[PDB]
RNA sequence: GGAAUACUGCCAGCUGGGACUGAGGACUGCGACGUAAGUCAAGGAUGCUGGCAUAAUGGUUAUAUGCCGCCGUCUUGAAA
RNA sequence: AAGCUCGUAUCAGUUUUAUUAAAAUGAAGAGCUUUUAGUGGGCCAUUUUUGGUAAGCAGAACUGGCGAUGCGGGAUGAACCGAACGUAGAGUUAAGGUGCCGGAAUACACGCUCAUCAGACCAAAAGGUGUUAG
RNA sequence: GCCCUGAAUGGCGCUCAAGCGUGUUACCUAUACUCUACCGUCAGGGUUGAUAUGAUGCCCUGACGAGUAGGCAGG
RNA sequence: UUGGCGGAAAGGCCUUGGGUGCUUGCUGGCGAAUUGCAAUGUCAUUUUGCGUGGGGAUAAAUCAUUUGUAUACGACUUAGA
């Protein structure tokens, strides 16, 4: 099959802030066809997974991951709160992001 | 001196697994080597592992210990009630090329389950088929 | 889901246009504009026509040149709005800019891609009848622009080749419609059917 | 359908029935499209699957008749 | 969605005065809490008697007896402003008296400027028969084979895009 | 004439999904199940596993990204 | 800060008779000396209020905020709104907001206005064939 | 009730408003609040036929933690 | 490989002809494993160098001399095998 995707594609909006004062370790994931949070619920807990290329090839590899989970939901639009073990580094405001289906429960 | 731990109160009781895992049910395979290859559940392992088969013959995957977590569980359900796993345990995946009797029990086992696959038309070949997502599709409105 | 959205801005609220793009620019969707010069804005046209003098004079006090200065074409007008919902002066907001693009008309090759349009943004839809409006078009010439001839010119040849484009369409769709229809009844037809295809 | 102002429930009922209105608009595309996009969404993964099957068998077909 | 609650007070009772003349009047309110402070309100306005030495005799909400039947309400309005408390009468059209009276309010905020506080429903009674009704906003519905349109429809689009530049017809 | 249904309040009713915490460190006590022996979710996490044997996660620092933001004294009501 | 007496009929910036008993709430933080650094600017608002002519307000006193003060909002802002601070993880909120900058609904319901800088920021008693309900 | 004369919004921007008056639901947060991890102060209590850490020690419990001049204690 | 259209940023869009692969439209014969229960499990994008193999063309500006329609000083405009 051409298509092998088998995780939903978000874009990372940005971090948990006030008007002011942002909170870096807290961000917000858009997930494609979510529109309530009714819909995000299903989202919750699932794996979130961030892929970026590296020119120097680490491991026998050039590309680098960070992974997290999806926490719960964040305002009226299915906006959905994510964490992860190292804080995105801030540039990757609109970059697309890697959720997987697992741990599923269906 | 050393100190000793104190006396905990905890049992590992059976685990509780979801209604949607049945034998005989057809597993989705979401990560590792047979990532969104299509799989039938089998038998339930002690060490909370499902015993899964492709069944090999079909699609090459052979008898191998799953996590529950990492399977999305389907509707279609193909008779298993004629296969025997009984000899299958965690000492048989005890590693530490291919061993002469893991294929041996490949063969017996994926025959009588080719057998029950055969009855519904275009099983073989849905087994057959590698899952994927597609533009449009959505997880949480997809029924499994 | 896009890769690249083109818009088509006729019949579109300037404010309403601008607003939604904007939040998609800094979401990281590349938007590209079309049709800016028959862009409409609310109310009469003396109401739009006179407040953009009022804007003008404030340009600078002592030298223009040491400031900003008015661009006049309409594609400027709605990046002008667009930019200032736009955090500028910063990498995220100069990043998110790099991402949009506004033409007169249909330039190509977006002439020969699909264009959409912003439900939530239509002048049809948001604007209560009865009431007048001001289009780009006739606000840009008065304050100097002097492309609107060539625009609506060389527009009507970009009207003109699609209908016959539609037209070859069109009946091409015609005999997919009888081969389809021919085709129907079967049972492998019959039996799609079924399962709602 | 007919029906007099202010009919109460088992009056609206009487002519409900009588007129047929839910046999006449099962007979629509506008409630066809309804239950065309219901009937979707309870598709089992192999439902899914034969869709494909059957949607390339008719594409064979249909693109066979054409160019003739 | 305010309720009707009928309150009664009587001043309570003393030596030689058993039974006094057991005020009623019907006040509708969101709950019980705020009802029995709007009836002690209108009573320092009406009998100088006080909420101290008042009492709360009883307190029951009264539901509509047909929330099916489409009824002409006239309702006679006390309301206070900049100026001094004006009498006010108004035609509302609905199924219930608690509906009617809803739409008061909103009309009143509106068109007047006025709150609930500022307002003092004076009485609502159906209008049992045709041809009473004197505005011409009621008569306008009384109208045989009254059929009109609804033009200009629109529908709230869920996606942020819309491929087919979608029309407003009904 | 009898049924619900809506609203309020209760359940020492049931049943899932998600997020953080694992602090104490040999038994002493309050409790539940079992006729009993004993077990337990009962004064704080336990039971297995997969890769790291290319041994890294990580520590310091240059830059970048999202947000925030000249000193010491002395006035008055703070800023000055 | 020490000593003494006493854990409390010892009282309280608390609620009511009476001509100061006692009843409720809260607390062992109650009382007597003995001695001892710094402290005499006040600003703003509230109130009793007398004085007055274009004006404003001045002035006597009382009660609160600041004065020694971080935090969120008020686009920035003495004295505005909530909130009186050890370092951390988790969740709900105060005031403010939910088209973008800006994290949150281009939510719903009812009405209201075309303004040739509208609207979101006291000289206005009256004028207007402007609009809407009485 | 709303609009212009009745004199000379933060920006982008807006008009069945993204303005005005009211009501009904969803959500963001402060060092605030609720649960939990750690440092110290106070208060209470155990401690010996004493345990090598030694009673200035070893512990269990509850609350608290702003601050100019100034005072005290530990470094 | 024939022919046509597209100058707004055409830099692309379509058709005659035969050649060569797949064709899951339909029915069959074998391989998948030990990546050991998952680690994005590496499958594209813009730029450059060194290398071969096959093609193509194979020059100018400045400084200098000199000059004035120029020139505060710079700068700029003339002419030459």
């Amino acid at each position: 099959a051409e298509s092998h995707r088998l995780y939903v594609k978000g874009k990372h909006l940005s971090y948990q802030r006030s008007k002011r004062v942002n909170n870096p370790n807290v961000s917000l994931i858009k997930i494609e066809g979510v529109a309530t949070p009714q819909d995000a619920q299903f989202y919750l807990g699932k794996r979130i997974a961030y892929v970026y290329r590296a020119s120097k090839e680490v491991r026998g590899s050039k590309i680098r991951v960070m992974w997290g989970k999806v926490t719960r939901t964040h305002g009226n639009s299915g906006v959905v709160r994510a964490t992860f073990r190292n804080n995105l580094p801030a540039k990757t405001f609109g970059a697309s992001v890697r959720i997987f289906l697992y741990p599923s429960n269906i | 001196d050393v100190a000793a731990l104190k006396k905990t109160r905890k049992a590992a009781r059976p685990q509780k697994l979801r209604a949607s895992l049945v034998p005989g049910t057809v597993l989705i395979l979401l990560a590792g080597r047979f990532r969104g290859k299509r799989v039938v559940y089998l038998k339930h392992l002690e060490d909370n592992t499902l015993l899964i088969s492709g069944p090999f013959k079909v699609n090459g995957v052979p008898l191998r210990r799953v996590n529950a977590r990492y399977v999305i569980a389907t509707s279609t359900k193909v008779s298993v009630e004629g296969v025997n796993v009984e000899k299958f345990n965690v000492e048989y995946f005890a590693k530490e090329e291919i061993k002469a009797e893991r294929v041996e029990d490949q063969k017996v086992v994926d025959k009588a389950l080719i057998a029950e696959i055969k009855k519904t038309p275009l099983l073989k070949q849905y087994l057959s088929a590698s899952f994927s997502l597609k533009n449009g599709d959505k997880p949480h409105m997809l029924k499994f | 889901v896009e890769p690249v959205v083109v818009i088509d801005g006729k019949g579109h609220l300037v404010g309403r246009l601008a607003s939604v793009v904007a939040k998609q620019l800094l979401n990281g969707q590349k938007i590209v504009v079309v049709r800016a010069e028959e862009l409409n804005i609310s109310g009469e046209f003396f109401r739009n026509k006179l407040k953009y003098h009022d804007f003008l004079r404030k340009a600078t006090a002592f030298n223009k040149t040491r400031g900003p200065f008015h661009f006049r074409a309409p594609s400027r007008i709605f990046y002008k709005a667009l930019r200032g919902m736009v955090s500028h002066k910063t990498a995220r907001g100069k990043a998110a800019l790099e991402r949009l693009k506004v033409f007169e008309g249909i330039p190509p090759p977006y002439d020969k891609k699909k264009r959409v349009v912003v439900p939530q943004a239509l002048r049809v839809l948001r604007l209560k009848p009865g009431r007048k409006y001001t289009t780009l078009g006739k606000l840009s010439t008065s304050v100097g622009w002097k492309y609107e001839d060539v625009v609506a010119k060389l527009e009507a040849k970009r009207k003109v080749s699609s209908a016959e484009y539609y037209a070859k369409k069109r009946a091409f769709t015609k005999k997919v419609a009888s081969a389809n229809a021919t085709a129907a009844e079967s049972d492998v037809a019959k039996q799609l059917a079924a399962l709602g295809y | 359908f007919a029906l007099p102002r202010g009919a109460r429930t088992a009056t609206v009922s009487k002519k409900w029935a009588a007129a047929a209105v839910c046999e006449k608009w099962a007979a629509s595309s506008w409630a066809k499209k309804i239950a065309q996009r219901e009937r979707r969404a309870a598709l089992t993964d192999f439902e899914r699957f034969q869709v494909m099957v059957l949607r390339k068998q008719k594409r064979y077909t249909v693109k066979k008749a054409l160019a003739k | 969605h305010f309720k009707e609650y009928q309150v009664i007070g009587r001043r309570l009772p003393t030596e030689s005065v058993p039974e006094p003349k057991l005020f009623r009047m019907r006040i509708f309110a969101s709950n019980e809490v705020i009802a029995k402070s709007r009836y002690w309100y209108f009573l320092q306005k009406l009998h100088k008697v006080k909420k101290a030495s008042g009492e709360i005799v009883s307190i029951n909400q009264i539901n509509e007896a047909h929330p099916t039947k489409v009824k002409n309400f006239g309702v006679w309005v006390r309301y206070d402003s900049r100026s001094g408390t004006h009498n006010m009468y108004k035609e509302i059209r609905d199924v219930s008296r608690v509906a009617a009276v809803e739409t008061l309010y909103q009309d009143m905020a509106a068109r007047h400027r006025a709150r609930f506080r500022s307002i003092h429903i004076l009485k609502v009674a159906e209008i049992e028969k045709t041809a009473d009704v004197k505005r011409q906003y009621v008569k306008q519905f009384l109208t045989k084979d009254l059929k009109f349109p609804l033009p200009h429809r629109v529908q709230k689009s869920t996606k942020t895009f819309s491929y087919k530049r979608p029309s407003t017809f009904y």
